[PDB]
RNA sequence: UGAAACUCAAAGGAAUUGACGGGGGCCCGCACAAGCGGUGGAGCAUGUGGUUUAAUUCGAAGCAACGCGAAGAACCUUACCAGGCCUUGACAUGCUAGGGAACCCGGGUGAAAGCCUGGGGUGCCCCGCGAGGGGAGCCCUAGCACAGGUGCUGCAUGGCCGUCGUCAGCUCGUGCCGUGAGGUGUUGGGUUAAGUCCCGCAACGAGCGCAACCCCCGCCGUUAGUUGCCAGCGGUUCGGCCGGGCACUCUAACGGGACUGCCCGCGAAAGCGGGAGGAAGGAGGGGACGACGUCUGGUCAGCAUGGCCCUUACGGCCUGGGCGACACACGUGCUACAAUGCCCACUACAAAGCGAUGCCACCCGGCAACGGGGAGCUAAUCGCAAAAAGGUGGGCCCAGUUCGGAUUGGGGUCUGCAACCCGACCCCAUGAAGCCGGAAUCGCUAGUAAUCGCGGAUCAGCCAUGCCGCGGUGAAUACG
């Protein structure tokens, strides 16, 4: 879910990338 | 006795400052 | 944290403050207005007043103080709880 | 609390701005300033002329103050002197090439503002507050106006609780966007505070 | 803490990001365009008046 | 039968305009009913009460205070606290006396501010082969007039806003009725979203309101044709890429179009029911617009302003602290408790905006945040930019779990003078409560509710889960 920063979920929410949504 | 609220105990003034 | 690439961060003006009482023999009880400054491997064994807001709080430094900030060990607000 | 400004909602209607120009985004704003400070400098200088609206216009480094005042005899002065006078003070703020026309009062008695500050004066120069709206009333709609309303608040005749008085003639519809309501303000300053003064004037519809 | 203040706002300072914006027209120093140079008060006033090159009340 | 002491400034009659009724009649509003999602429980974000504090600056208070002023509190902001400092002062006008400057680069002390400082060298009109001495942008030293105050009073005020309420209402002129307050008109039958409009009438008209003129959206036209478009032929490294073209789509300016105009049916008429044409039908959907007034509503802290108050300080500069406290209570929210779901890979479809110490293509280093290189764009051209729900494929198998993602350990990144108090983000580890929420209670009648992502203001960065917008998908129900 959304609060998850380690997922690709998190990272849309708080609007960043990383390992678990790169760009 | 000197500048806004709350008051120092004289009219009209307060404790800041 | 400060990024590791620019520089470890001591105000200067109170490292310098440091290395004379080493060189000239140490320590007076030292104080400052740095609290943002990063406790050095020099500052060990030395006494360093900080400013709290109010007052300056007496602070010995040990070998296991050294990642931190001066202002992490003179804390700004007084507590004790409600009751 | 509640009426909208009645010139600010017929802008592109009934209602041309008072600074005509585009410029970018980076600096709109400073000329927005030098703006303000002209008609700061004017407002102050020429309120004795009787001031009613002053139109800045701006091409590219250079600039063209109109004003609008009721007795261009103060603006001008003796012999194209005033007029210089100040066409040279405003460069020292300016700075660009400062070209000031003066522009005819079509009809005083029809000038909105004008009212406004009549009124004012006459409440500074401690006159009765209720007879000088119905006086000022009747001296538009004589001049062929189709709609007139003054509104005075404050301390009125200097009582301790303060109040609203108006008077009203013709028709005023604020709510219509065809019509052309001339609205104008006056502050007016007495030795127990400060007086708004609101002058409608209804010009006919388009 | 007003005057001083519309002072200290225009000095160039110790270091830049004690730089604020503040109204050009009344000083205030919260809701400041930078577009405008003014406060969103201000704005709203000079808008109704016309002094506003090409600024409409918009409605859609 | 029938007093007085004492006490009060009234006690009363009728009638008027209001307001009010657990009086009546007729109406309306997501008012209930009908439904669909939620709040109240949890963890967290923020606002507040309270308490605490050197200070936790000040304001908002039922609806209409409580993600409100705050559309950006680490310093700044900052209005608060502690300390160190300045006293015609940070700023405006004007008057003197001295230096005689101007301004730009230093140095000592000190957390800085400040205090003490060190240099060079100015026209301006001038008598100048002369020593030179005046005067003048503007600086500085003293000395006055004055500045300064986010100190008080929103119960002295202007301005602007909230609100009853987009509710259908509030009035005036003359006439008429009444000793008069007042009434009449504005009531009454019908109709409307509406004091909308029809008929009636001791009234006849007029003004503020409603509606209309303004804006966005829905069909069509004209005008345009690049940076936008690609219908049909020519090339084509297969990209509208090039020839070419402006049909179409779009963009953005000017028009048309709906009027209860037409047919029927009711009716005195206003209108009302139904039908046809038509993109749209009864105001087409949405916005902007807020009557006389109410609340001694809000705001002296945006600003303006009368009066009261401070004057080496209730002013001003600085460093630091606080505004971020936490036995507790409340509001508005975010994320969930799972399978109509969660996860990984691949693959589709928007709209509105922002962008020359800005947006950053693309290449490389890095698991990544990010970093280094590096084209294009003053932007219908280049960039932010991938939209996400979806669709296809695999994985999980009903478990406090591959549900949930708080809390804590460790390791980094960037912005910034600086992230201890007190920043966002990244990765390893950790993996809480939560099994659908007591009494209670909120929103919405259609492209709405719900769900999905995207942008902007402010801004160095950010505590935005806020706010103002944008489109994707798209219901349920209304008896009354
Ligand atoms: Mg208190
Ligand atoms: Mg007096
Ligand atoms: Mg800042
Ligand atoms: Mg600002
Ligand atoms: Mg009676
Ligand atoms: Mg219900
Ligand atoms: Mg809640
Ligand atoms: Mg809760
Ligand atoms: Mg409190
Ligand atoms: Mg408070
Ligand atoms: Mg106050
Ligand atoms: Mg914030
Ligand atoms: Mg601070
Ligand atoms: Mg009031
Ligand atoms: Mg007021
Ligand atoms: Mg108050
Ligand atoms: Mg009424
Ligand atoms: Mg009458
Ligand atoms: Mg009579
Ligand atoms: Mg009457
Ligand atoms: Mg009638
Ligand atoms: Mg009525
Ligand atoms: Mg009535
Ligand atoms: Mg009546
Ligand atoms: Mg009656
Ligand atoms: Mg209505
Ligand atoms: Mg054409
Ligand atoms: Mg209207
Ligand atoms: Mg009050
Ligand atoms: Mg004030
Ligand atoms: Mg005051
Ligand atoms: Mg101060
Ligand atoms: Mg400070
Ligand atoms: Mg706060
Ligand atoms: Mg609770
Ligand atoms: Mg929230
Ligand atoms: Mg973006
Ligand atoms: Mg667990
Ligand atoms: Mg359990
Ligand atoms: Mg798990
Ligand atoms: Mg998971
Ligand atoms: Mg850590
Ligand atoms: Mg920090
Ligand atoms: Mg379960
Ligand atoms: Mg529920
Ligand atoms: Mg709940
Ligand atoms: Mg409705
Ligand atoms: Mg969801
Ligand atoms: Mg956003
Ligand atoms: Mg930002
Ligand atoms: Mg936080
Ligand atoms: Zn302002």
């Amino acid at each position: 879910g959304k609060g998850d920063r380690r997922t690709r979920r998190g990272k849309i929410w708080r609007g960043t990338y990383g390992k678990y949504r790169p760009r | 006795s000197k500048k806004s609220k709350p008051g120092d105990g004289k009219f009209g003034r307060g404790v800041k400052r | 944290p400060r990024s590791l690439k620019k520089g470890v961060f001591v105000d200067d003006h109170l490292l310098e403050k440091v290395l004379e009482l080493n060189a000239k023999g140490e320590k007076r009880l030292i104080k400052t207005w740095s609290r943002r400054s990063t406790i050095v491997p020099e500052m060990v064994g030395h006494t360093i007043a900080v400013y709290n807001g109010k007052q300056h709080v007496p602070v010995y430094i040990t070998e296991n103080m050294v990642g931190h900030k001066l202002g992490e060990f003179a804390p700004t607000r007084t507590y004790r709880g409600h009751g | 609390g509640n009426k909208i400004h009645p010139i600010g909602f017929r802008l592109g209607i009934t209602r041309d701005w008072e600074s005509r120009w585009y410029a970018g985004k980076k600096q709109y704003r400073h000329l927005l300033l030098e703006d303000q400070r002209i008609r700061g400098l004017l407002e102050k200088e020429l309120y004795s002329a009787g001031l009613a609206r002053v139109d800045i216009e701006r091409a590219a480094d250079n600039v063209a103050v109109t004003v609008h005042v009721a007795k261009p005899g103060v603006v001008i002065g003796r012999g194209g002197e005033r007029i210089r006078v100040l066409r040279e003070e405003l460069a020292k703020l300016t700075g660009k090439n400062v070209a000031l026309n003066v522009q005819e009062v079509q009809n005083p008695n029809l000038s909105a503002p004008l009212v406004a500050q009549r009124v004012a004066e006459q409440i500074e120069r401690r006159f009765a507050v209720r007879r000088a709206i119905k006086q000022a009333v009747q001296r538009v709609m004589e001049s062929g106006a189709k709609g007139a309303k003054v509104i005075v608040s404050g301390r009125i005749g200097g009582a301790e609780q303060a109040r609203t008085e108006w008077a009203a003639q013709g028709r005023v519809p604020l709510h219509t966007l065809r019509a052309n309501i001339d609205y104008g303000f006056a502050l007016a300053r007495t030795t127990y505070g400060v007086l708004g003064v609101k002058a409608y004037i209804f010009l006919g519809e388009v | 803490a007003r005057k001083a203040l519309i002072e200290k706002a225009k000095r160039t300072p110790k270091f830049k990001v004690r730089a604020y914006t503040r109204c050009v027209r009344c000083g205030r120093a919260r809701s400041v365009y930078r577009f405008f140079g003014l406060c969103r008060i201000c704005l709203r006033e000079l808008a109704h008046k016309g002094q506003l090159p090409g600024v409409r009340k918009a409605s859609w």
